[PDB]
């Protein structure tokens, strides 16, 4: 993707990861977690969803025979109508090709984004108290139990709280 | 400690195609091509005719087959390859521009045109029009000479459309097997049709002829049209191998038409047709007849165009 | 101390649509389809033909309504719903090609074709045709027998195309009301009109009868129409009923035709016609008219659709 | 957008800023204070300019009547031409549609990848001097005055001037 | 210590279009709009017939420039501008929907339809049909009197399709440059010429007259063709003015037709011709010949589309 | 390009440069040098390249003469068919500006996207030993030789062998 998360420096996705397109899992001494980040999933979800009711969007259209199955019609005007339908169905299998190579090319960009901004979102979160590995993890410099891990995942991690001890730690 | 960011991930994706790469794993996907077919003409909501052995043009000049359809109405029209527009022998002018034309009329509503006649007869009959007898047409006269070889007085008839649409006017023209036939039912002597009205003027003569035998009958009976303005009138002038009409139609509205080798299912409602069946989707494409009907996913060549609904599939 | 970046925005921003969203609101955004309509016929620049009651077909014939307009030169050809392309009641064969070929003639020059008469009249005249008093096509001759039944001599005119470009050359067959007219004005007797070139070759003969009144009169004449390619020559074999050209027309250069119903400014400049005026725009597309001529912004069925041209309005 | 600044981390935008599109609002002892940045100002309003000039580029064919308004044409001919235009029209309406919705996505995406641009710049700019609050804000870890602020806006301020200061006032 | 990240870049790069941009420098582009053309007809694998001087209705009737053609099969069929379809000045009815049902034929294999005459001449001949001295139509037969101005007998010739697919029917109208040159040939008095079949019936006379000469001779042919169902029968009656078919057509298969003015070159393979040659090419578009056919690059206005393959060129 | 690295924060392109599209310059007390990288040349080239042969799909539909060059058809028929031709062709020359201008655009921001996901790369693996310099460089705090270099390049630089050291000379 264009943005280098989704098939890029994080290697690989989590299949155990069923409640969410995106989240965290945290390792410290109690264990091992993981949980589904809520907003950036339903940011993701909504923009492709919108994307297809976009492309269901119906218009009313209607076109009639020109054309006799049981009784063909007169020889040159019969090859000038086979010769515009099959240059219409042309345009069309082209416009459908191209359209939905487009979109899928869009659709996968848009999640490596997604991605990306909740990663970023974590980073500015975490200030000066962590160090990004280089895989998608944060190595916090400060020991941070279950209910820490958690809020970082909500939003209510307070940096100044743990700064002193961190900041120390990096050094 | 340490916080790690990821993304969900299946085990086995679904292949889709982009800008740049075929066949590139997604977590999700979604058809937009529609393969499925209903076979059958699924026609709920929709005053619909099975013409049957009916020909669409013969709904304008009534051989037998079409008798219960001479004043039809219909929001769906289906013609049978079993259809026919004639009973004595021939065949239409024009013929598909007709067949359009009566597609999107809605049905047809008849009117006397009037035409009153004295010194020929007016009882044509044939043995390829059966109606508990020798008949013709139900909208048509067969007009001959009173006896045979008599002569066939030169007429001229005319007829007004009052109304505010304009009027299918049909006659037809005899060709007979032989100059001695031709003698034998209108007088000797070149026959002569002329057809005019204020934006049409055309002549007709007849072919008489040897021709070979179509259900043991070689002469034919070709119909010609117009459509006439309100206010205008049409005019015939004639001396023979003229078959006259006796009424005029007048389309009732709106309807659309298809052409199907399938039953009707008054049961489930569409409105995409085919001659295999009824197209029923909400995808918007098809790959099923690049010649259907109606309000239509737009058809294209391909059979399956996948469309991405998750991100890229990076499994472990 | 602190130093923020941040972006612009505004209290009302303007909603448009984009790939995942609609009415997403913009800071701003313009419009790409042409809805606002000129309603006249913006002609400025360009040498413009208002044929008002003379039909495009008539400056070729030249009925009265057409005198002003038998040689006429122009870039633009306006025709109008009451123009008359007949004064004896007539039609042209495949007439909407040749008007056509004239709305991009760029006008006609007439030149003499040269034919000379012995034995007959040429001054057949209809007060359908007034100037003054009872007259004909302008273009035309109608030659009639010296005198009332008198037999019509048989004959032969040829002329041949000597300039550069091909020539239109128009003839008329006449069909009278009745063998006594046809009679009283050509004589008695099968009556036939060949017309001959080294591309064309066609066959006519008179079908007299009664046509609905038309200006007066139950006859109809029917119009046909050649091209003369350069050094060609074109033999006229007739024996009455034949309606002779006069003149003959050569296309001057290019012009577009339009159909309009409202009035020539030559004040405004403009491309692009529809029958209720000009369209012009630099905008891409148009809702107006479907069927507009000349170098238009392309037709589409939306009435609006709005191009971003500023950031995504995030307000306060 | 794709790059998250807009309607992203930047939770919103500044009415009061009417001479560009970007800006910096600074904050020191002598008050507050709100500039327009020029050039990537100018940049986003050159792409979206030159977008909209190709979207007008005059490419015009010429096309003359094939129909008649005042005596319509042969039936069978008419209906194949009606068909024919009624194809075109619908290819068409596509085509404007789903182009001014590409269109429509790539400018916000555009604009947001400018802000983003811009916000980097300036973090390169204050190096190891200020932090990201992640609102889009540099708390700038020493005095600095207005000539200072007007120092970061057209990318003459100097890191080093200030760095040992700065990363000692960040214990 | 210090380490940079960069990207390559050239001195001078190709300019291409994006949406935002003309003529933006990137380091590498390709081409997407084919304008190489190779002057030949590239028919490797194709059976090729170049018609030549043979117009393709001629390889019905046969004039003498397509004795070569009268059976002739091809998957690829080769018209020249100087093709000619007659030696015997004339014109065919529906002579384009004809050559569009020989293109796609395959070739025609020839049958004869076992007409013979007794009490007429059957060896008109012209020297407008050479063939080391006065010839006429290989597949035609001039029927004329025995001897100067004597009666035609009135005779009546049918022929039955008994194979499997429609046989392509051709006969021909004589209309000589004068009365006395018809009553010479076919004696005087009314002629009449009626053909039918089940599906089709017409009468012809012939019509006499003087027309420019084309190849030295004044009268002309009318052409007219019918496709004969399996099974039927087409009964031509007749008193003179008539040219009759000695041999039916019948469509070999498959083909298609291109027009061209350069020559063959059975060394190169191709897939899609214009009048110019042959397009090879692996290019999506083509700017060569809006025209061509066959499997071809998509036409565009456009001469070049320049694909950017390179990243923005930034040079230093 | 929407990522502001190639035409963006770096300044200009390497003519140097002729084994690949991306690549390093350094320089230590051994001096100066040049290499490319493989995987992000590779990535960008291996897309370009898929983007070249999808334009390229060959699709056999075959079109027929429905018209004569050398006799020419009757007026009317002409003029339809000539119309419903060119606007076919309009069609068609639409399709292709559009889609080259669209692939264009998307090759462009593809490259540049490739370069920053380079640069982010080398940042994650110099962690806390090196600073941004913001046109492109990193400044190493620490004596980097030419296999150190070299380990920047293949990914085997441990930062925690230099951590002190650059630690000690950031402060
Ligand atoms: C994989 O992608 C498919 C395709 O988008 C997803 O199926 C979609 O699921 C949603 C909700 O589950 C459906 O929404 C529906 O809207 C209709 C409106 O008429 C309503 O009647 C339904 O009750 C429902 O709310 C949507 O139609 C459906 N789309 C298709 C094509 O079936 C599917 O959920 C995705 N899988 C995962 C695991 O996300
Ligand atoms: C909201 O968007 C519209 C549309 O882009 C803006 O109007 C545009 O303003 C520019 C410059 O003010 C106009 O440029 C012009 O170029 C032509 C070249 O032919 C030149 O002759 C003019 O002197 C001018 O330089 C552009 O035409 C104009 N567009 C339209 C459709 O009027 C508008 O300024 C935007 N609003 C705000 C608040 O920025
Ligand atoms: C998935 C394909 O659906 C479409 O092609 C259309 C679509 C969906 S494609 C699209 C997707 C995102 C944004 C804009 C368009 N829209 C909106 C159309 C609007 C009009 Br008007 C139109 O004529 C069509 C053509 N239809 C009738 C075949 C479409
Ligand atoms: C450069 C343009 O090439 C194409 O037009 C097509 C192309 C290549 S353009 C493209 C590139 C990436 C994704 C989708 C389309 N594809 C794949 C087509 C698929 C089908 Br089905 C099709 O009918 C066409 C139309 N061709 C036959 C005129 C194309
Ligand atoms: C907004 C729509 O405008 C256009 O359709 C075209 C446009 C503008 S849309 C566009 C924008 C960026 C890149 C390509 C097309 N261009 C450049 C065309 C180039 C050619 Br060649 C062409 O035939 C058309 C088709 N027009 C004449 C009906 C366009
Ligand atoms: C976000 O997570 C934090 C951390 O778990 C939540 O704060 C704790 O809430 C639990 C249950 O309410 C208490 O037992 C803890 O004592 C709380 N810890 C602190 C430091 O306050 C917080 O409630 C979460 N926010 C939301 C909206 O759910
Ligand atoms: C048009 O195409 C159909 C098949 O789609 C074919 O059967 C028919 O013969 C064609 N019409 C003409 C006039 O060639
Ligand atoms: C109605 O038809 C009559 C013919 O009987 C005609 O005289 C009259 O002008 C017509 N009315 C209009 C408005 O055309
Ligand atoms: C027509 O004839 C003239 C002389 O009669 C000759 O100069 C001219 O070239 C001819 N035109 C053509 C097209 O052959
Ligand atoms: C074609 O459509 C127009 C409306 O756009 C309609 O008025 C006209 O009657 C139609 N032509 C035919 C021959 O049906
Ligand atoms: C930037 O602002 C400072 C502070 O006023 C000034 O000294 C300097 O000259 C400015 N630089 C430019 C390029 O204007
Ligand atoms: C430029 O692109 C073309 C086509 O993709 C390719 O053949 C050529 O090798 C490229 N040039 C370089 C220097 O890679
Ligand atoms: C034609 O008739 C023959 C016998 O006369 C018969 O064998 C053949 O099957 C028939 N062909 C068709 C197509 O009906
Ligand atoms: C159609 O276009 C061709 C070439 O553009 C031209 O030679 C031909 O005359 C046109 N057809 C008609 C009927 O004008
Ligand atoms: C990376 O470079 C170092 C220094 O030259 C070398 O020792 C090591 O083997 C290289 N690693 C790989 C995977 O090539």
């Amino acid at each position: 993707g264009l943005f280098g998360a989704i098939a890029g420096f994080i290697e690989n996705g989590w299949e155990g990861l069923i409640d969410g397109w995106y989240g965290f899992r945290h390792q410290n001494a109690q264990g091992e977690g993981t949980a589904a980040d809520y907003k950036s999933t339903q940011s993701a979800i909504d923009q492709i969803t919108g994307k297809l009711n976009r492309l269901i969007e119906k218009t009313n259209q209607q076109f009639e025979l020109i054309d006799n199955e049981f009784n063909e019609v007169e020889k040159q005007i019969g090859n000038v109508i086979n010769w515009t339908r099959d240059s219409i169905t042309e345009v069309w299998s082209y416009n459908a090709e191209l359209l939905v190579a487009m979109e899928n090319q869009h659709t996968i960009d848009l999640a490596d984004s997604e991605m990306d901004k909740l990663y970023e979102r974590v980073k500015r979160q975490l200030r000066e108290n962590a160090e990004e590995d280089g895989t998608g993890c944060f190595e916090i410099f400060h020991k941070c139990d279950d209910d820490c891990m958690a809020s970082i995942r909500n939003n209510t991690y307070d940096h100044s709280k743990y700064r002193e001890e961190a900041m120390q730690n990096r050094i | 400690d340490k916080i790690c960011l990821g993304h969900h991930a299946v085990s086995n994706g679904t292949k889709v195609n982009t800008l740049t790469e075929r066949g590139v794993e997604v977590v999700n996907a979604t058809e937009t091509v529609e393969r499925t077919n209903i076979p059958r003409i699924c026609s709920k909501g929709k005053r619909t005719v099975d013409l049957g052995q009916c020909g669409l043009l013969g709904t304008i000049t009534g051989p037998p087959q079409c008798d219960q359809f001479l004043e039809f109405s219909a929001d769906l029209i289906i013609e049978r390859r079993e259809g026919s527009d004639v009973c004595y022998p021939g065949k239409f002018v024009n013929e598909e521009a007709l067949r359009q034309i009566l597609r999107e009329s809605g049905g047809i509503d008849k009117e006397a045109m009037g035409f009153t006649y004295s010194g020929i007869r007016t009882n044509g009959a044939t043995s390829a029009c059966r109606r508990s007898g020798s008949s013709f047409y139900a909208e048509m006269k067969w007009l001959l000479s009173n006896t045979d070889n008599a002569a066939f007085p030169q007429m001229t008839k005319s007829y007004k459309n009052t109304r505010k649409s304009p009027a299918l006017i049909v006659w037809g023209i005899h060709h007979s097997v032989s100059t001695a036939e031709q003698t034998k039912l209108y007088g000797s002597g070149n026959k002569l049709v002329t057809v005019g009205s204020s934006n049409y003027q055309q002549s007709f003569v007849p072919s008489p002829g040897a021709r070979p035998q179509v259900n043991g009958l070689s002469g034919r009976i070709d119909f010609h049209w117009l459509m006439l303005n309100p206010n205008d009138t049409v005019t015939f002038s004639f001396n023979g191998a003229f078959i006259a009409p006796d009424r005029a139609s007048f389309l009732r509205g709106k309807s659309m038409g298809i052409q199907s080798g399938v039953q009707v299912d008054a049961n489930c409602e569409g409105d995409c047709y085919h001659s295999g069946g009824t197209i029923i989707s909400n995808l918007p494409f098809q790959n099923i007849d690049s010649r259907a009907v109606g309000k239509c996913p737009r058809y294209v060549k391909q059979r399956s165009l996948l469309l991405a609904t998750g991100m890229k599939n990076v499994p472990e």
